[PDB]
RNA sequence: GGUUCGUGGUAGGAGAGCGUUCUAAGGGCGGUGAAGUCAGACCGGAAGGACUGGUGGAGCGCUUAGAAGUGAGAAUGCCG
RNA sequence: GAAAGUUAUAAAUGAAGCGGUCUGGAAAGGCCCGCCAAAGACGGUAACAGCCCGGUAGUUGAAAUGGCUUUCCCUCCAGAGUGGAUCCUGAGUACGACGGAACACGUGAAAUUCCGUCGGAAUCCGGGAGGACCAUCUCCCAAGGCUAAAUACUCCCUAGUGACCGAUAGUGAACCAGUACCGUGAGGGAAAGGUGAAAAGCACCCCGGAAGGGGAGUGAAACAGUUCCUGAAACCGUGUGCCUACAAGUAGUUAGAGCCCGUUAAUGGGUGAUAGCGUGCCUUUUGUAGAAUGAACCGGCGAGUUACGAUUUGUUGCAAGGUUAAGCGGAAAAAGCGGAGCCGUAGCGAAAGCGAGUCUGAAUAGGGCGCAUAAGUAACAGGUCGUAGACCCGAAACCAGGUGAUC
């Protein structure tokens, strides 16, 4: 019996289209341009998601090291005190409280600077 | 159509009772002057088609 | 049970077909590789052929000849005649009576292979010396018909 | 073994069926087998499509090999042309083929056991009609509760059986030497008078 | 159901599957609106599958098997 | 040349629901009740009909012509044995030399058959063949002719079927198709189906020369109005919510304010100032963003298939056994019959031959191949191979029959 390609091609093919949504010109109109727009647009989105990590990270640290300068202290001599002591609070934290209630964070480096004089 | 047999191989080839292939020796014709005594002992015998042989020629003498 | 047949399982397969994507790993080039004269539509050499090197039944000489009165007989060994009951009188019309023997080709030839106990009195074509003294070792006779 | 009734739809003794043939431990993965062979047999095969080498036409070079700008092509029935022949497409063929005689007797066997374990057969004294009446066989039908499709398997009978029951959707007479795995087994019930079981079992 | 060791990949080998047309049996929905077509912010590990609404105006799914003219983005491919 | 019967070529009769009710433009549909059936095939009828129509099963029918069978008429006809004096039984023939061909057989140790050219028999006390040839034996009578059925095919007619196509498919041609068109000619050779159940195909009014529109009307529907069912994408436009004239860009992705909305309701939708990162897809390559190749875009079409054999794996039946082929039978069935044949059960040797052994050899030696140490077979499914175009497209060229000196 006869297999027609009907009905089939068009549905997959829009499904394509339809994901190339507020692209420029023809990469939201055509197929092949919009086929491949999609691929790439996978592609940069699968690898973002490892730097949006490190994008982060860098922020908290140039936020810290901004608000320990305002205490006689550098970021590496803030943190170096940090885990002699023993505090465990991470970057996103620290960074938080840096700006939200900095009078904690003026707590934390007190204890940071204690622990570098013995 | 049923596939053919090599004829020239057939003359040529003999099947064990293993399926193995046996033949004779390659090197007794004419130039006998040229090869020692311990040589010609031995041509005379037969011999077995190796397995790299077989393996190019099995469809050939399938069917005998 | 017409609407919940079930064959076998294993009995049957699903076929593979190539050259329909490259997600099933027979895709662009069909399981073949790249431009050869095996890549090409019938492409491909001959069964014995090597490539110019001259072809191994080519280098080992031929031997023997066919007889045109060649005699090939049926063989019957001795445990299978040991189906049979005391005297009673063995002959080949007997073996193709039963089936035992389907095509007497030229003959029937007993060979002493096993072991008999009945005190037979067989009757064939040819024996074979080690049969014959068997079955004469048993109270048996063996008349060449 | 299994009660046996009249026409009219009493009770009318006990029969006795052979173990060998109604009584065996049925084989599915042999009735299914047979089936599919049986089923396969039947189609006719009768397709074709034209090659490159049937469309009318061709044959002249559609233009110079060198210069034009064009593809290079060979003639206006090639493959990929609008016109052009079918590839490899479908052509005629038989579909046909036998398993060995042991197996189908087997799957008799089995399928006509089959139906009894599930309480569908019926033994009957015999099926006469006067004169074919499409009328009577269904109030014979209901006389005996049966309400779908059934096989109905005389052998000495009449001519009337066949007659009055010819014109019924769901119901088939087969001459008690026609029986087979496919009937069998597209049917519900099975109504089978007393001398048709003692042909079915002479012959296996 | 646990423990340990693994899980980049071209040519290539092995396995499990999605989807299309037709056939058989069972069971279904449809002028109180079928297939098709349009839109959507739903579901599955993928191929893919539903639901709701607009157009359309008469056919089409589901389950288990079977058979293939079986899935296109490229061939200075053919036609419009 | 007659008669009887049959059949083909027109046809006749032919059962049973206007059943009630719901939706609906319309009932054949849903629900609830009846009936016919040797008729529940098919098609039509305002949506899906066994009971509305043409019909169907069954039963009937032929003035005239063709066909067939039988009979009558007609026509024509000697067949058995015993003898064997004597006579007849296919002449430039059979054969042979030379040169070719057909025989599965390529001149070969080449029988057999045929052709051209030369030579050239016997004839029953005879002649030919049995794969050079001779002797014996066996079988058979050449150089004259005729012969039905079993077999091959389908331009056609009748009745049917399909796990065949459904308008780029299926015939080149579903439509005034070998047409239009192209060529001096032989020759090549298209595109093109669908209003609606019913034309009921828009009376009349308004703008306009008209075409074409806006009302009114028919219709279930006119966003069904003369390429008219459905009406996708490329492509062309109108309106609008967010952004945009100091900016260097494979156009996206991650973070993100502001503004505008409100969903298959859930860590929702649209647009996005600004910041980080970021050189298309395919092919071919040691290596391509590549200044190497292909694609203007969208849609349809477009490439490992089938038959017969070989081998291996999986499944099923039987098992030292397994299995039928052609064919008869039948419904384009299923049994049944059919054992002819094939594979396995024993191998070794060139062969005679011997045989659980055998060959080589002077050998009881040694060694090679085998048994000890035994599972095959039939059918189907997957992989691969062989013969076929064999995976799809592409040459320059070769041969055969024809058409051309209107240039
Ligand atoms: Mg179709
Ligand atoms: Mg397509
Ligand atoms: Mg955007
Ligand atoms: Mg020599
Ligand atoms: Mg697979
Ligand atoms: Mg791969
Ligand atoms: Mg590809
Ligand atoms: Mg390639
Ligand atoms: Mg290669
Ligand atoms: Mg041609
Ligand atoms: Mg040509
Ligand atoms: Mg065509
Ligand atoms: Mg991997
Ligand atoms: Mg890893
Ligand atoms: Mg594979
Ligand atoms: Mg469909
Ligand atoms: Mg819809
Ligand atoms: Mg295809
Ligand atoms: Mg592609
Ligand atoms: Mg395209
Ligand atoms: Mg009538
Ligand atoms: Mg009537
Ligand atoms: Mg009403
Ligand atoms: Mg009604
Ligand atoms: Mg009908
Ligand atoms: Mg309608
Ligand atoms: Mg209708
Ligand atoms: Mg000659
Ligand atoms: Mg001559
Ligand atoms: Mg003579
Ligand atoms: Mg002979
Ligand atoms: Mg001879
Ligand atoms: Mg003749
Ligand atoms: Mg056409
Ligand atoms: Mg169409
Ligand atoms: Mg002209
Ligand atoms: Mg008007
Ligand atoms: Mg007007
Ligand atoms: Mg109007
Ligand atoms: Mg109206
Ligand atoms: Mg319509
Ligand atoms: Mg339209
Ligand atoms: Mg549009
Ligand atoms: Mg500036
Ligand atoms: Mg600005
Ligand atoms: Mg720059
Ligand atoms: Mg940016
Ligand atoms: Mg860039
Ligand atoms: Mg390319
Ligand atoms: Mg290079
Ligand atoms: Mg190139
Ligand atoms: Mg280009
Ligand atoms: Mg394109
Ligand atoms: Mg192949
Ligand atoms: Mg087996
Ligand atoms: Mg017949
Ligand atoms: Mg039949
Ligand atoms: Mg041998
Ligand atoms: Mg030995
Ligand atoms: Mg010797
Ligand atoms: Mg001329």
């Amino acid at each position: 019996p006869r297999v027609k390609g009907g009905t089939v091609t068009r549905k997959r093919r829009k499904k394509i289209v339809k994901l190339a949504k507020g692209y420029y010109g023809s990469k939201h109109l055509l197929f092949k341009v919009a086929n491949q727009a999609v691929m790439k647009s996978y592609q940069y989105a699968y690898r973002d998601r490892r730097q949006k990590k490190r994008d982060f990270r860098r922020l908290w640290i140039a936020r810290i090291n901004a608000a320990a300068r305002m205490q006689d202290l550098s970021y590496s001599k803030l943190m170096h005190g940090l885990k002699l002591a023993g505090i465990d609070i991470n970057r996103k934290m620290l960074a938080d409280l840096a700006v939200n209630d900095i009078a904690s964070f003026n707590t934390l480096a007190d204890s940071a600077k204690k622990a570098l004089a013995k | 159509p049923k596939m053919k047999t090599h004829r020239g191989s057939a003359k040529r080839f003999k099947r064990t009772g293993s399926g193995k292939l046996k033949r004779r020796h390659g090197f007794t014709s004419h130039m006998f002057a040229n090869k020692s005594q311990k040589q010609k002992r031995k041509l005379r015998k037969s011999a077995m088609v190796s397995a790299g042989d077989f393996k190019r020629i099995r469809q050939m003498v399938a069917k005998m | 049970k017409l609407h919940e047949l079930k064959p076998s399982e294993g009995s049957r397969k699903e076929r593979n077909r190539v050259g329909r994507g490259t997600g099933s790993g027979n895709g662009k080039t069909s399981g073949r590789g790249h431009k050869g004269q095996k890549a090409r539509s019938g492409g491909g050499v001959r069964l014995g052929f090597e490539g110019g090197q001259l072809p191994l039944f080519r280098r080992i000489p031929k031997r023997g000849f066919t007889n045109i009165n060649r005699k090939e007989f049926a063989i019957v060994n001795l445990d299978v005649l040991n189906r049979f009951e005391d005297g009673t009188e063995v002959t080949p019309e007997l073996l193709i009576e039963t089936g035992i023997i389907r095509n007497e080709k030229s003959g029937i030839k007993i060979l002493s292979d096993g072991n008999i106990e009945k005190k037979l009195t067989v009757k064939a074509n040819k024996f074979s010396a080690a049969a014959k003294e068997a079955i004469e070792a048993a109270g048996g006779k063996t008349e060449v018909i | 073994k299994l009660s046996l009734l009249k026409q009219d739809g009493t009770n009318a003794g006990e029969i006795t069926l052979n173990d060998t043939v109604f009584g065996i431990e049925p084989n599915e993965k042999v009735v299914v087998d047979v089936i599919l062979s049986q089923r396969a047999s039947l189609r006719q095969g009768t397709h074709k499509v034209k090659n490159r080498s049937e469309v009318r036409g061709g044959g002249r070079k559609p233009w110079r090999q060198k210069g034009t700008g064009r593809a290079r092509q060979g003639s206006i029935r090639s493959p990929q042309w609008r016109g052009g022949g079918v590839v490899f497409g479908p052509t005629p063929r038989s579909y046909a083929y036998k398993l060995p005689k042991k197996v189908r007797r087997l799957a008799i066997k089995s399928i006509l056991s089959s139906k009894v374990n599930e309480e569908k057969l019926v033994v009957l004294e015999g099926l006469t009609f006067d004169a074919p009446k499409t009328k009577e066989f269904a109030a014979f039908l209901k006389n005996i509760s049966v309400d779908t499709k059934a096989l109905i398997v005389v052998a000495g009978e009449s001519e009337n059986v066949e007659l009055s029951a010819r014109n019924l959707q769901g119901i088939t007479v087969i001459p008690a030497e026609s029986i087979s795995v496919l009937e069998v087994a597209k049917h519900d019930k099975l109504i089978i008078t007393k001398a048709a079981v003692e042909k079915v079992e002479e012959v296996l």
